[PDB]
């Protein structure tokens, strides 16, 4: 889609994903953290470990990813690789392995 | 007798040895039957080869009965 | 090799007289040892169900051998303590086991 | 990565007699398949599943699922677990023929 | 080599983006047909409650951006391209035990 390419080129000209979105210095970003459990696999008691397959449900607002859909053929929503936007480092702290971050991006 | 055989690359028309006066054609669907179609084995046989639930055997005694389905005998 | 030992002992219980209350002890302990050996076999042998291996046939053979030995041991023990007050020896029992067989038993003494 | 309004997961189609038919099964080469030594495959369906409780916007409205109904080959256990225990319990029963 | 010219005229010249669905308008759907071939069934460990399988996913979809008139080029009837250059539907096993 040519409007999608144009819109992505626009949004991500000067957009840096290392930068936390604060339209005004001092603002806080509001992140909503939910969890969808898909399976409780194992609760091995010999090592005190708990294995789950879960979807995290994160939501936040990046003031930089805004646009008028009337200017882009009514595109009201985009699916963008996670590596291209700023995302908070929401991780499992109480892991027993060393895998803080998610698996499927 | 003259048969088509897949024992040569490309497929060639050859003269069977003594005892093999039959032209055969096995065809069965493998993992790629959707994209590539059925497998195709061709050649000469003395006794007509055995058939299995998934195989589909054509068997002749004439010359060049056994072309690849994209060809004419 | 352990299966060989167990099969030999299984055949061996039959030289033990019932006077010693140890025929069942011996046979059943051979059986217990063979069950523990089945336990190790399950750890050293493939757990596949495509076919019975040769070791598996041999193991089943020695187990059936031990068990048949135990059964016939019980029958022998009962034939031993078979009181006249309740059972009377028939004709075939004192004809085969007392008048024919002891005469064709050269390794007996 | 996309919702059902952006991509549509379907099953592959095929042809036999000039007609298109979907591949509603797992494909298994009948010659190159080495059967597992413990499990036999009875059925092998494939389904496209839609969850209408969910909305098409969203990644939970779609599913292509491949099912394996597999039967166990009961020989290792019959030869190493069931038969010996059955016969040993029969021994226990026969213990009643043993004089005190 | 005709392929060198073509694979340029498709990916670089025409500014092909692999992070964009192959749709002219962002209201059409990309139909992805996927089958499954079972190469071999490795295990069904009952203790870990995990099926281990070797499968071949067979995707099929249309990308209007990967089009060409074969006579304009030489009669190139087919092309092989690494999926790190073209748009790929990341269709994943959701009911996986490992993180795979
Ligand atoms: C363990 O498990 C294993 C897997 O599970 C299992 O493997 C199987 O073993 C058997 C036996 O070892 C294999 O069967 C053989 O397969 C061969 C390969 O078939 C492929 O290639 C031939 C073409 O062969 C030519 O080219 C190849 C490759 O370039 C060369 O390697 C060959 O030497 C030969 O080259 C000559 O010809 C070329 C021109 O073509 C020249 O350029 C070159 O200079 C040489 O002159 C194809 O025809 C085959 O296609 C057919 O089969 C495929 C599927 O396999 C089909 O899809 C296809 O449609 C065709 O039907 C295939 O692509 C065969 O060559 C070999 O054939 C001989 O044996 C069979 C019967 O056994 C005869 O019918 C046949 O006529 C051949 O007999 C000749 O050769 C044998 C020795 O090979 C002689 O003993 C015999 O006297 C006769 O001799 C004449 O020709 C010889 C040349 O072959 C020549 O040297 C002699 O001097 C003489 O003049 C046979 O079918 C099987 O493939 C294995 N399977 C797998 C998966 O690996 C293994 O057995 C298991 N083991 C145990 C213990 O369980
Ligand atoms: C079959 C073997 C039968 C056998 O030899 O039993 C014999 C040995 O009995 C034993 O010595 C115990 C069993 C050992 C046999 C060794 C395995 C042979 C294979 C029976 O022993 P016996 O007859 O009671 O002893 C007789 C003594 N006499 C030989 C001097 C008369
Ligand atoms: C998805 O569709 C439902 C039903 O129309 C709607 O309530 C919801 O807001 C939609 N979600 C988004 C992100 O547009
Ligand atoms: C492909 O190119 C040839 C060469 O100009 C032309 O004749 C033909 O019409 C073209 N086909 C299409 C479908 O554009």
């Amino acid at each position: 889609s040519v409007m999608e390419d144009t819109l992505l080129s626009v949004l991500f000209e000067t957009y840096n994903p290392k930068v936390r979105p604060a339209q005004t210095v001092g603002d806080k970003v509001t992140v909503r953290v939910g969890l969808t459990l898909t399976n409780l696999l194992i609760l091995n008691e010999k090592i005190e470990e708990m294995t789950t397959n879960v979807f995290l449900n994160l939501a936040w607002t990046d003031y930089r990813l805004q646009w008028d859909p009337a200017a882009y053929e009514g595109i009201k929503d985009l699916r963008i690789p996670s590596s291209d936007v700023w995302q908070p480092d929401i991780v499992l702290m109480n892991n027993n392995d060393g895998s803080f971050e998610i698996t499927l991006h | 007798i003259v048969c088509h055989t897949t024992a040569t690359s490309p497929i060639s028309a050859v003269t069977c040895p003594p005892g093999e006066n039959l032209c055969y054609r096995k065809m069965w669907c493998d993992a790629f039957c959707s994209s590539r179609g059925k497998v195709v084995e061709l050649g000469c046989a003395a006794t007509c080869p055995s058939k299995k639930p998934y195989e589909e055997v054509t068997c002749c005694s004439t010359d060049k009965c056994n072309p690849h389905p994209k060809q004419r005998p | 090799i352990p299966c060989l030992l167990f099969s030999f002992l299984t055949g061996l219980v039959f030289y033990l007289p019932t006077d010693s209350g140890e025929k069942m002890t011996l046979s059943i302990s051979v059986l217990l040892s063979l069950t523990v050996f089945l336990l190790v076999i399950v750890e050293l042998i493939p757990s596949t169900s495509s076919a019975v291996p040769l070791i598996g046939k041999y193991m089943l053979f020695t187990m059936i051998f031990v068990i048949s030995s135990i059964i016939i041991t019980v029958v022998v023990i009962n034939t031993h303590h078979r009181s006249p007050s309740t059972h009377t020896m028939p004709q075939w029992v004192r004809k085969i086991f007392i008048d024919t067989i002891p005469n064709v038993m050269f390794f007996s003494t | 990565n996309y919702d059902a309004n952006e991509i549509t997961m379907d099953l592959m189609t095929d042809t036999i007699d000039g007609k298109d038919y979907p591949i509603e099964w797992i494909i298994i080469d009948p010659e190159a398949f080495t059967e597992n030594g413990e499990w036999e495959i009875i059925h092998k369906p494939a389904k496209k599943n839609i969850y209408p409780d969910k909305f098409p916007n969203g990644t939970n409205y779609q599913d292509v699922t491949f099912y394996l109904i597999i039967r166990r080959k009961p020989l290792f256990y019959v030869i190493n677990f069931i038969t010996p225990c059955v016969l040993i319990s029969f021994l226990a029963s026969l213990a009643f023929y043993l004089p005190a | 080599n005709e392929e060198e010219r073509l694979i340029n005229d498709l990916l670089i010249v025409n500014k092909y983006n692999k992070h964009v669905r192959p749709v002219k308008h962002n209201n059409e759907v990309v139909n992805i047909a996927l089958s499954l071939t079972l190469s071999n069934l490795i295990s069904l460990k009952e203790t870990d409650e995990t099926l281990t399988s070797n499968v071949w996913m067979d995707h099929a979809w249309y990308d209007h951006r990967l089009t060409w008139n074969a006579s304009e080029y030489s009669d190139i009837s087919i092309l092989r391209l690494p999926p790190e250059l073209v748009w790929i539907p990341d269709i994943v096993l959701q009911n996986n035990n490992d993180g795979q």
